[PDB]
RNA sequence: AAAACUUUCAGCAACGGAUCUCUUGGCUCUCGCAUCGAUGAAGAACGCAGCGAAAUGCGAUACGUAAUGUGAAUUGCAGAAGAAUCAUCGAAUCUUUGAACGCACUGCGCCUUUGGGACCAAAGGCAUGCCUGUUUGAGUGUCAUU
RNA sequence: GCGAAACCACAGCCUGGGGAACGGGCCAGGCAA
RNA sequence: UUGAGAAGCUCAGACGAGUAGGCAGGCGUGGAGGUUUGUGACGAAGCCUUGGGCGUGAGCCUGGGUCGAACAGCCUCUAGUGCAGAUCUUGGUGGAAGUAGC
RNA sequence: UUUCAAUGGCCCGUCUUGAAACACGGACCAAGGAGUCUAGCAUCUAUGCGAGUGUUUGGGUGAUGAAAACCCAUCCGCGAAGGUGGGAACGCCCUUGUGGCGUGCACCAUCGAAGAGCAUAGCUGUUGGGACCCGAAAGAUGGUGAACCAUCUAGUAGCUGGUUCCUGCCGAAGUUUCCGGAUAGCAGAAACUCAGAUCAGUUUUAUGUGUAAAAUGAGAGUU
RNA sequence: UUGACCUCAAAUCAGGUAGGACUACGCGCUGAACAAUAAGCGCAGGAAAAGAAAAUAACCAUGAUUCCCUCAGUAACGGUGAAGCGGGAAAAGCUCAAAUUUGAAAUCUGGCAACAUUUCUUUUGUUGUCCGAGUUGUAAUUUCAAGAAGCUGCUUUGAGUGUAGACGAUCGGUCUAAGUUCCUUGGAACAGGACGUCAGAGAGGGUGAGAACCCCGUCUUUGGUCGAUUGGAUAUGCCAUAUAAAGCGCUUUCGAAGAGUCGAGUUGUUUGCAGCUCUAAAUGGGUGGUCAUCUAAAGCUAAAUAUUGGCGAGAGACCGAUAGCGAACAAGUAGAGUGAUCGAAAGAUGAAAAGAACUUUGAAAAGAGAGUUAAAUAGUACGUGAAAUUGCUGAAAGGGAAGCAUUGGAAAUCAGUCUUACCUGGGUGAGAUCAGUAGUCUCUCGAGACUAUGCA
């Protein structure tokens, strides 16, 4: 049982392919999705800052974006997450209110139904 | 070499080919035409995003990005929006501000039996004692609370 | 490889030794090993002499490095670039690289590898607007963007000396892209161009010079009689 | 240089081409030039070979000799070409083939579909 | 000692098929794509060409028809002049068999319909398990029920 | 007239001695047509 | 005095068996990038030949005869690279033998 | 070139055996035909950088094959954690030369208590992997009509037979000693320090055959 | 009784669906040698599986799964041999069971009727009605991340049908530059010389030898053009059953949580899993370190990943007819075997068949004349035609070998031949790099190439 690494050079011109069809598809909204800045869990690299899976539900309502739209704009949601010091609930309130600065919003046609 | 490929390899029949193959070709964009008529078609997206003014990615590039010339007590605050550094990004912001003027008209009208409804509460119950006119229930049939009838009341002015 | 479902001496046999795909293909050669050489064969290609003695025809060139000006990246037109190279006298090297198109010898041929022939001039460019496409039909000359210089361009065969038609506003980055023995390039992070083990590289003039033949004892004859 | 990855450089595979391509692919390999001065009155440049084609003979031990086509040997790529023959040992005639691409179209043979290709690569009579 | 015979060397002719040249083949890597069958697949057998030895192709509409094109050839001959041992292809055709299906495995049937010129023939179906439903009847049912 | 297989380094006078067999080749010999 | 391929040229002396084994320089084959502005229907490659040469040698160059479409010298890259044996694999061919014999 | 004349020369390879004797293998010719591919380790050398080092997981990019080249973000791996004399080299001289006066590297003696790697390529070595090539009854699984077939299988070997071009230099040991071995020794290969220094399958002189101190030669000793 | 409801059956009762094939990748069961190994069996897809924590960790804590790199040949075990961490690729979340809609089974298949609709007369729907399914529970609702309910006051909204254009995707046709000019050899010019042309085209192939310019193509094409077939958006027309439905907010009211399962003893298999013996709980239960984390026994789910098969495609420092597949061809073919299985050998005339008329001998087979061809030293036993091996001829040699080596001789045969040039003398005509000379061109005054003119 060997593996050998010929298509190396294929696969990474597949995954750039990928992205660029991707980019057609939804035109505006960028290819990658928000993340935001956790610390990894251990006594070797704590003092590190890295990305993380989502924006958990104390860093939505307090930047002031609702759970169920945040999944619409592109921020993403971390149920598992939490915040147990502010120093992590404030750099990744700020990375979300930086987010919704640059963040244009097309709007959407609404049924208006003649009565009510 | 296997027996499939090989009877039809020999036969007369022609081969069901498919000129499929056009490497280097990217994948030409549909979606918003704003940045479709700015999208050049030899650039790479993270070198159109950018001359575009648009991000690609808003996390961090894993990687090194291409250097082609000799170059030289606040959550409660809130971030005063992003002025567009190109023509481009104000062309797709100025249509989402067309695009809600339009859509301006969230306001709805009330339909006649609706109507007729708050005006038999409006001339019994005054027009202050939302609650006392949400606690009668000979007049309210649909028991509606004091803030649906409230939206109600605003929403007959106009 | 060969089929690893199929002794070595017998008729209709495994030959010794199956030929495996997981062979060593690709060799490794440090970044810094890679500038060196590179760096090395574009210096190697502003002497003339490294050029002629690679079989280029160079002996009419009005000069080495041989620059011209930005207008030649906008040429459109195949007639265009045997307009300019005839009039700076590089056309010996397109019509050497013509008359040097033979067959190839043996089993190549038979295996999409038809056609052999000499290496032209070398066109390094900065901006493309229609030189790629004007150059390229022509025989031998490749056109190479001065960013991503190849030693199998600078350097074909293992040898130095590659004739190289620089363009002037890729020849004003030449400053930028490899740097200096002091400063660094700034598009090269962090990268100095070699320091040698010597700076005047002529001996015979170190030899030769006052400094030592006037501390060297006697000479003898170079050839003692018998 | 071909730059497409829809068309192939190989040899086997090109010459697989070649001799596996059937009558209607084999129409286009057998071309012929046309007369310079008919070439620039129909602004065409090549023509595919047909039957009762006024052709002259510009290659070979034929060389000059003209003629017309009597019948377009498709399956060897060759044309048969009247009063161009070869003694037999028989004393009959044998007439030898010329290949498509060395003869030269003098006066074609006009059919209402030749006259529409004219005119479809951007042609007049 | 010459011939004969034996031996070496050269010329010439056989014998053999190496070498050299190639090459519609093999192998290797990468790349794109998602598609069999109870609407009978894969497989097998028997057939079929103006004549085929294999070989492909095709199914009694047999080396295929319809349709869209191309526009005059097939070619060892024949052969017609929308030709074509052509291409494309969305319509029909697609022998006996085979998961293989009426029972059997050659034969023997059954049922219904069509008809022939009551009987017979042809066609259609007549394989099992399971699922949803419809009708029919029955249980020693549970009742219901004056 | 039709016609093998086995076998095959190459051969084939011995006489003696040749130290290790030496005779199937070495030296002395005769023979050797 | 021209004798700087300083990896060159030149001078002097001694020395020379060789297994196991150690070290060094070369010759040759297929293909690969560079090169000879290389060779080739006025004859490539190959082949034979008591033609002529070169090298201690591996090997090489050439004449003649056949032959008919390709090939090579040089610098590097590379490997399915060099045969007298293996009761070696495959094909061919003899003696045995016109024998055993039918 | 064939042939003759005179002088000569026991069949080649293997194995055996000091050596042969041998026993093997060899009817002939052509072609095929056997230290290879790979991961790990250590060594030597070459190169790049050097308290550093390593782009190729991946991303950026590459219009003229775009599986190449070119570029670098976050990690990560491997590293990083004083006197005395003898001394290489140099200066000052000065009776010069001779030597002295010094300054003293590497290192060694002594008393003592101012990092050198990392990565790539090669060579040789070693361990695995089908492992230089060929050859031992297998066994197991699953089938077919005790037999037979197909695969696992590149099952197993200390053994057998074979392992392919040239020249040049060096060239043993063939066995002590303890104990299948670790030593040694011989041969090399490198690094050192000295010829004003040590030596010798040497010979004398002489003291009591040994020992110690003259000739004859050779540069000798270490790791 | 009637007749309901339950069961029981049958029918050629309508509508269906399953089987076999492939098997490279994939998910299971099972298995010996030599190791979840081959095999055996079972089931699938364009991927399969896995998957939104009864998951780590002891941190400033991370956050579905999958693959890659490292962690690491490390811990542990006793050589076997990981996992968090970290860094990358990719990212997306969700649906039930447990709630009384109870002020109204609000849900759904099937028959029938019209309305439509189409990759499509071959598809897929809606409306209406009737019948069944269903109260032993089908919808809405809610899934722990919560949420239900009352309240508040802000923000929100189509599972429609067109048309129109733009954009894309797949199939099809189509548009597309220049020598076949002169001279020589050849059967043939594609060669060699000469003069040209095109080039976004000097890839490759064909063509009677090496063709950028004769032919197919190639480049433009990362495209014009014409058609059709669809996809997600935009624009706009019409229709909207909204008395409705959501998000955030506030709560003096609430908050259900998967059992022969976990767990224990015990026995097999390879820690989990399986049988057997028992068999639970409700701040509980699992797992880690009195704490932290998680929330099992129900369900789905893209992309990142695999791919010796299938539909095609592009290449290669690969093999070049004893090779590379067993097969360059009649190749799993002939042929061998009761059978399962096994299984080859075999490429090249020439540019063109011009494949040898005809005469003649022979029963023919064939031979001899003769013909074709550039060539028959290419005659279908066909490219080149090596060695072994055999026949004929010429030569020398030839008392039980041969064989090779030295030295010659002889016969036979090749090597290689060269006075010719140099110097000097004169005459004769010249030319020039020379003119007691005149111009142009390119360079750097004078250095070249020349054009006149005279020949000192």
């Amino acid at each position: 049982y060997v593996k050998t690494w010929f298509n190396q050079p294929g696969r990474k011109l597949r995954r750039r392919q990928a992205r660029q069809t991707k980019a057609a598809k939804i035109a505006p909204r960028p290819v990658e999705a928000i993340r935001p800045a956790v610390k990894p869990p251990t006594i070797r690299y704590n003092m590190k800052v890295r990305a993380g899976r989502g924006f958990t539900l104390e860093e939505l309502k307090a930047a002031g974006v609702s759970r169920r739209v945040a999944s619409t704009i592109g921020i993403p949601v971390d149920h598992r997450r939490r915040n147990r010091s502010e120093e992590s609930l404030q750099r990744n309130v700020e990375r979300i209110k930086v987010y919704l600065a640059h963040l244009i919003v097309f709007p959407r046609k609404a049924g208006q139904p003649k009565k009510g | 070499a296997n027996p499939r490929q090989r009877n039809k390899q020999r036969s007369g029949k022609p081969r069901l080919t498919r000129r499929n193959a056009n490497k280097k070709a990217k994948a030409k964009i549909y979606g918003n035409f704003v940045i479709q008529q700015n999208w050049d078609k030899h650039a790479t997206l993270r070198q159109n995003y950018a001359r575009l003014g648009l991000l690609a990615t808003p996390n961090y590039v894993t990687g090194g990005v291409e250097k082609l010339y000799p170059d030289p007590d606040v959550l409660d605050k809130e971030i005063s929006i992003a002025p567009a550094k190109t023509e481009v990004v104000r062309q797709l912001e100025e249509e989402a501000v067309k695009k809600a003027a339009r859509q301006s008209n969230k306001m709805l009208p009330l339909s006649a039996f609706e109507h007729a409804y708050i005006q038999r509460l409006i001339n019994k119950y005054g027009t202050e004692d939302f609650e006392s006119m949400a606690k009668d229930v000979k007049l309210n049939s649909k028991l509606f609370n004091g803030s649906k009838l409230k939206n109600l009341y605003i929403r007959m002015k106009a | 490889a060969v089929s690893e479902k199929a002794g070595n001496m017998c008729r209709s046999g495994r030959m010794f030794a199956p030929t495996k795909t997981w062979r060593k293909w690709h060799v490794k050669v440090n970044q810094n090993e890679k500038r060196y050489a590179i760096a090395s064969a574009v210096a190697a290609s502003g002497v003339p002499s490294l050029l002629l003695a690679r079989g280029h025809r160079i002996e009419e060139i009005p000069e080495v490095p041989l620059v011209v000006d930005d207008a030649v990246q906008s040429f459109q037109k195949t007639k265009e670039a045997v307009a300019l190279l005839k009039e700076i006298k590089a056309y010996r090297d397109v019509i050497k690289v013509a008359n040097s198109r033979k067959l190839r010898a043996g089993k190549g041929k038979l295996r999409n590898r038809r056609h052999v022939q000499r290496r032209g001039p070398l066109v390094v460019f900065n901006e493309d607007t229609g030189i790629v496409k004007a150059f390229r039909n022509i025989p031998g000359v490749e056109i190479v963007n001065v960013r991503r210089l190849n030693l199998l361009q600078l350097a074909p065969g293992g040898h130095l000396g590659r004739f190289v038609i620089w363009t002037k506003s890729a020849f004003g980055l030449l400053d930028s892209v490899f740097g200096s023995t002091t400063e660094v390039a700034q598009l090269k992070k962090n990268y100095f161009l070699p320091e040698n083990i010597i700076s005047n590289a002529d001996v015979t003039r170190l030899i030769n010079s006052d400094e030592i033949q006037s501390i060297v004892k006697a000479a003898g004859p170079s050839r003692v009689k018998r | 240089m071909k730059f497409s990855r829809d068309v192939t450089s190989s040899r086997r595979k090109q010459r697989k081409a070649h001799f596996g391509a059937p009558s209607s692919v084999r129409r286009v390999l057998m071309s012929a030039p046309l007369s310079k001065e008919l070439r620039e009155q129909y602004k065409i440049r090549s023509l595919p070979v047909r039957r009762d084609d006024q052709i002259t003979v510009i290659r070979g031990s034929n060389k000059g000799r003209e003629g017309k086509i009597t019948s377009v040997y498709r399956k060897k790529f060759l044309l048969l070409i009247e009063r161009v023959t070869r003694e037999k040992a028989n004393g009959a005639s044998a007439p030898v083939g010329i290949d498509a691409s060395k003869v030269v179209i003098t006066k074609l043979h006009l059919d209402k579909d030749r006259k529409d290709l004219i005119v479809r690569k951007g042609g007049k009579v």
